């Protein structure tokens, strides 16, 4: 993503699927590594790796990425560590909701649920 | 059901629905009563309330736990007598003269004994 | 103006001539009418509106012409061919219930009430 | 554990948000019926009420009052039982025929020489003509009702939608269907005791109404008083969820220093 | 307060309000405030910078910042040598305030750093000498005597609850070092009122000879009343009476 | 018998012919105990 | 607490709760089992504690339902107040146990139903006074509950009067 | 007992006992009305409504950060206050007046306070 | 399974149960002292699962068309899906069958929980025909769940009418 | 049960009722008692030791005791020395 942004200056939109399952992958390479595991059970890198990932998408002044991403939150909880680390990166949630599929209403996003920071 | 023959089957498969539609049923009955259960409901809660307490049943080395004395039921014996109960052939015997009791015979002669 | 409710109905609740049965015999209003209570016994009453005419079986109530020209009349129950044979065979039953016993007087408007009903 | 019991309670609370739910769907169902026949009642007693009005009859003494046996429904139990309250401080001898079984506990704490004619079934049914009639006999031969200077019959009228105002009326003595104001050309039967008849009458028309219009308050409040239960339980779903969320974690951490701990050794 | 209650915004409005004083020419009135930075993305941060010299603040602010990307020894270390940057002001007898947004982040921060040092997990799995780490940094806020110089450091830091329950090993132990506590509400804040500034945990253990006078003469009794308002529609939610209307009516407006 | 119960009984009757409605059948139902009580004191309750 | 259960013979379970409730002892009766049970149990005093178990589970159940505020049957509402009567009957000031020959008539008079008349508040009352009439009255059935340690058909009738006796108070 | 004297004990007892029970009915209270509980406990609810409350007692020390100035009850004069207040004597003024305010007498002159 | 895969036939393989392979290797690895973790399960337990699972495929036509279905049956320790050794499992299957002990109780055998299952890979199986006249099946119980706890009166004509249809 | 429950008091109330078959002459009747008091503080050991002297019933019990201010050894080998006893 990064070689369009830089050398070819235009925005371009990096998709990641589950990022749940980027925090998963970390959690175990961690434990393997034979770090001793943290809170929950996940890396105790868990905020920094989670910020080499989600800090190199940004605007740059040549071009930006721009990321959207899929987070499946584990056990349905929004307060579990995973889930929480996850939170603080976004910007903006589009809430795409089977409800809202089922009401005819197709794009699926639910539009009470969606949420933007840039929307001030 | 091959193995232990399809009248024992059918009347034990019997026992465990009646009792497992009491359980579910308590819930209802605890907070709101019995007071919207239905006819069928009312039927079910009095025969799972009988089957429930035909379960027990005094025994030998609980004659210093208890006092009453042992029982022992042939197993074809326990097949007709909970199969009876199930038919509400013994629907009409009064709540307590299922309780420490052995056979279907047993809970005739507690329905006596209450009588008294 | 007419105005017939029941306890589980409201009927008439203006009307040309109507034709009431009372313990003063029958009684029959057209416009105004001297402003009287009157109780009514069981019975068998019409109602006109036009020529068109309507019979009502009545179980007796109470009629009072208001003194502003309204007919309230209130009974406990009624048309006339609902109403209409079993109950024949009932009179035999009630006429066995004088024999026995507060039962007589209410086989005795069992007794008025099939002969009411014969009657039409 | 913190884990278990927490995940028990939290169960225990999602069975009452179901049950809570339940029954107010049911207690709606129910106040269809109810509402249809309060209209119908009320019909009827306008037209009783047409004579009194326009006769202008203006009236120890008697109470009575109108619950349901059923409980839960709210605060109808209870407004009435303050409404009855009221009018036994104002008459201190008067007799309370209390028709419900809700209305007879909280009245027999109050005063427990009120008491003196009381029904029990009433409240499960619509009302009905049937059960007017059988109370209204009962009531004159019992309680002898024509020796009364003053009949009131407390209900709770239902004011709106969303409410219930207990409020009483006075069923005319005999007395005073004799000496009404405009007992002008009314009545024409000197022979037939038209005020003697009409008293009775009026007794059983006047109490169905009475009936007809508590057993829609009550109902209503069922409904509402269910469907602010719903939304309580609700609340307690919302609340133990978070507690069950938190919970669940610490378990995992807890668990997973003590593996920890063995390991670091 | 609970996360992305915008928490920033509150401490960031206090950063703005001191100009109007703070461009004036009495150095008893400058209040030279320096905004710690932790775990917060470049985006963010840069977002912020922006913010302040649009609204001309620079130039009486310093900014410290150790972005989510830094690496987390960098992270920890990051309030300690901001509040260094602070004392400079505070031992000129100038006064000065620092807000440290979030130590919240800081915690996260040292639990990686001890946990990489294979130092014993704690409770919740924090650090042991979590408590000290907090409160090292957190006591070098002061109000120095008149011997001293007469300088100040105001610190307000701010803690990122998760789930939004002020219990909890973090939060309680940042609690219990703190004079006092600012909580914001998630319910609130959702429900219209920015700032969302919670009344019933909002305690201000430090005196009421804070504010001004004329502000503790008007505002006299206030704080009971709108506990008076919460009490009201606490049990609003039966039979009004006109006492409680007239509550009601006053603790809405 | 009170003259409502006069009328009562008349209506009684009246739901006897047999092509009528559930509804007016439910209308003839009843259930109810008049239990007396005196001063606390409760002289027992006998169905209407 | 695990192990230690499992090692041990009995559990006679306290519970905070049940300490302000108003119990104190706070025992409570539900999770405390004795599974060398009643073969140590003074003979009389199994006699008349006989059914004391089933009644107080039985209270459980009732009481638990009771607090739902469901309409309660006079069945349910029997269970009940006697219920309430073997709570007050249970308790005890700290600090002085009492004679078990002058225990056997106390719980005598509760699962007889004697108390089931007494006033709630006065429960207590009667405990006391009851203690005090069996010493001036019935002393002879005091020594002999004491001496043969197992109540006769005699003694259970004499028991049987007494308490009636002072049912009257 | 009898170490803080037994008429201190009698008093404490009852304290506890009356607010084990306000917590007991904790459940019963949010899930459903709070006039849904049974007439007697009713009252219980009640008074102990008013014990919690009356439990305050505004600091002399934190006068400053509290705004409410301060007050100190004599040992003597709590078992009395107390004991009144579980008796019913002054319990028929506002649930507002116990909340923040001294000793029973206090309590009394709040009320006139909330007359006005 | 690979030789059926491979060879190009159809197999289905069934292992049962994979929550006792996980027990395993749990026991392998605390053994050989390999680090710990979450739930004292091996550290790389999601990977274990994770390989075994996938080597289920549906091979494409130039690959031979071959097939080698696969259904894992965990068993989960008092229904607590929330289990690190279930929930691992359940992220890397591609459709659930939730048997509750409750309906077994009930007499419904087999015991499928018709709420709780779901397949993600629906419509493309079901023979045309069984599809085609079971559409409405899917739908009329989604009904009669919602309605089933209303069973508890005076009930609207439509609600009967659900009620008969969903017993039966 | 759960701690500040008095449930040294539960046990107390034993030893002091033991006091009845225990004054008298009956050897096969008495029972002597050992309270065994681990972990428990110096204060309350003491205040133990009046309690059963008040109540008369220092003069058939021992109570070993282990102050918890005493070595974590000697509060292990505690217990098995008052089994011992």
């Amino acid at each position: 993503a990064e070689y369009f942004r830089d050398e070819e200056g235009q925005d371009v939109l990096l998709f990641i699927d589950n990022i749940f399952r980027f925090t998963q992958a970390g959690s175990e390479v961690s434990a393997l590594l034979g770090r001793i595991p943290s809170a929950v059970g996940y890396q105790p890198t868990l905020a920094t790796d989670m910020g080499l990932l989600q800090e190199r998408i940004t605007t740059t002044k040549k071009g930006s990425v721009t990321s959207v991403q899929a987070v499946y939150v584990p056990a349905d909880d929004l307060t579990d560590p995973a889930p929480a680390t996850t939170f603080a990166h976004l910007d903006a949630t589009t809430v795409l909701s089977r409800g809202i599929s089922e009401l005819g209403i197709y794009p699926a996003v639910d539009p009470l649920d969606s949420k933007s920071r840039l929307l001030d | 059901a091959a193995v232990v023959g399809q009248e024992h089957y059918d009347v034990a498969s019997k026992v465990q629905e009646t009792l497992q539609t009491y359980k579910s049923l308590q819930d209802i009955i605890a907070i709101l009563g019995m007071d919207e259960l239905s006819e069928q409901d009312k039927l079910t809660v009095e025969r799972a309330r009988k089957i429930q307490r035909f379960l027990s049943q005094p025994f030998a080395v609980a004659e210093v736990f208890t006092g009453i004395p042992g029982k022992l039921v042939r197993l074809k014996d326990t097949v007709a007598s909970f199969k009876a109960v199930l038919e509400g052939k013994y629907d009409n015997i009064p709540e307590h003269a299922f309780y420490m009791v052995g056979g279907i015979e047993d809970v005739v002669a507690k329905a006596e004994k209450l009588a008294a | 103006k007419l105005q017939f409710a029941l306890p589980h109905e409201t009927l008439y609740s203006e009307v040309t001539q109507v034709n009431l049965p009372a313990k003063s015999g029958r009684i029959g209003v057209l416009a105004n009418h001297v402003p009287t209570v009157e109780q009514l016994l069981p019975g068998v009453v019409e109602v006109m509106e036009g020529s068109n005419s309507k019979k009502f079986f009545i179980s007796g109530g109470f009629a009072t012409v208001q003194p502003d020209s309204q007919l309230c009349v209130t009974a406990i129950e009624a048309p006339l061919e609902s109403f209409s044979e079993n109950i024949k065979n009932l009179l035999a039953e009630a006429k066995k219930n004088v024999s026995s016993s507060r039962e007589a007087a209410e086989a005795a408007i069992q007794v008025e009430v099939l002969e009411n009903l014969q009657s039409v | 554990a913190t884990l278990k019991e927490v995940e028990m309670r939290l169960k225990s609370i999602k069975n009452i948000e179901k049950i809570t739910k339940t029954m107010k769907i049911v207690a709606s169902t129910r106040l269809s019926k109810a509402e249809k026949a309060k209209i119908s009642a009320k019909k009827m007693d306008e037209a009783e009420q047409l004579f009194y009005k326009n006769a202008e009859t203006k009236n120890k003494e008697l109470i009575v009052a109108i619950t349901s046996d059923k409980g839960l429904c709210g605060s109808i139990h209870s407004q009435l039982a303050k409404a009855v309250r009221r009018h036994l401080n104002d008459q201190p001898n008067a007799d309370i025929v209390t028709i419900g079984d809700k209305i007879k506990m909280q009245l027999l704490r109050t005063h427990p020489n009120n008491i003196k004619l009381s029904i029990n079934g009433i409240g499960k049914d619509a009302p009905t003509f049937q059960e007017s009639a059988l109370i209204a006999d009962k009531l004159l031969s019992v309680m002898k009702a024509g020796t009364y200077p003053k009949i009131s019959i407390f209900y709770n009228d239902p004011v709106s939608s969303l409410s219930f105002e207990p409020s009483e009326k006075p069923i005319f003595n005999a007395k005073t269907i004799e000496q009404s104001p405009s007992f002008g050309k009314f009545e024409i039967d000197t022979d037939a005791n038209v005020p003697r008849d009409l008293f009775e009458y009026t007794l059983a028309n006047q109490m169905l109404t009475a009936m007809a219009q508590g057993y829609a308050a009550e109902i209503s409040a069922r409904r509402n008083a269910m469907d602010n239960a719903s939304k309580n339980a609700g609340d307690m779903i919302n609340r133990y969820s978070i507690l069950y969320n938190r919970t669940r974690q610490a378990v995992i951490t807890n668990e997973l220093v003590d593996i920890i701990t063995g390991a670091s050794s | 307060g609970d996360r992305q209650t915008g928490k920033t915004a509150v401490a960031l409005d206090t950063i703005l309000n001191q100009k109007r004083w703070n461009n004036g020419s009495d150095e008893s009135k400058k209040l030279y405030c320096v905004y710690v930075a932790v775990g917060q993305k470049r985006s963010t941060v840069a977002q912020l910078v922006q913010t302040l010299e649009q609204h001309d603040a620079m130039k009486y602010s310093i900014i410290v910042a150790a972005t989510a990307s830094e690496a987390a020894p960098l992270q920890y270390l990051a309030p300690f040598t901001a509040a260094s940057i602070g004392e400079w002001f505070r031992d000129n007898g100038k006064h000065a305030l620092i807000v440290y947004d979030d130590l919240s982040k800081q915690a996260v921060a040292y639990r990686q750093l001890s946990l990489l040092l294979r130092r014993p997990p704690g409770r919740e799995a924090y650090p042991g000498d979590v408590f000290y780490l907090h409160s090292r940094l957190l006591e070098r806020a002061a109000k120095l005597s008149e011997k001293e110089g007469s300088g100040s450091l105001t610190a307000l830091p701010v803690i990122e609850t998760q789930g939004g329950d002020v219990s909890a090993y973090i939060p309680t132990n940042v609690i219990s070092i703190t004079d006092g506590q600012i909580f914001l509400e998630a319910e609130l804040f959702y429900k219209g009122i920015r700032p969302a500034i919670n009344v019933g945990l909002s305690v201000s253990r430090v005196g009421s000879a804070a504010q001004v006078k004329a502000l503790k003469q008007v505002a006299g009794s206030l704080k009971l009343f709108l506990a008076q308002y919460r009490e009201v529609a606490a049990f609003a939610q039966s039979d009004l009476d006109a006492s409680t209307k007239q509550t009601l009516v006053r603790g809405e407006r | 018998i009170s003259y409502a119960a006069y009328l009562n009984v008349a209506a009684q009757a009246i739901r006897s012919t047999e092509l009528q409605t559930a509804s007016v059948l439910n209308r003839s139902q009843t259930d109810a105990f008049y239990t007396q009580y005196k001063n606390a004191s409760e002289p027992t309750p006998i169905t209407k | 607490p695990t192990n230690v259960i499992s090692i041990t013979d009995g559990q006679i379970f306290l519970e905070a709760e049940l300490f302000y409730k108003g119990i104190r002892p706070a025992i409570n009766v539900g999770l405390s089992v004795s599974r060398v049970g009643s073969a140590a149990q003074v003979k009389a005093l199994k006699q008349v504690a006989g059914s004391l178990k089933l009644f107080l589970a039985q209270y459980r159940e009732v009481a638990a339902f009771a607090q739902f505020g469901s309409d309660l049957d006079a069945s349910t509402k029997q269970t009940l107040v006697r219920g309430e009567r073997l709570t007050q009957l249970l308790k005890q000031n700290q600090y002085s146990p009492l004679a078990t020959e002058e225990q056997v008539p106390l719980i005598y008079a509760g699962v007889n139903g004697h108390l089931d008349g007494i006033e709630l508040s006065r429960i207590g009352e009667f405990e006391s006074s009851f203690l005090s009439y069996l010493k001036s009255n019935h002393n002879e059935l005091l020594t002999e509950i004491r001496e043969k340690g197992e109540l006769s058909k005699e003694l259970l009738a004499s028991l049987k009067s007494a308490t009636e006796s002072f049912v009257a108070t």
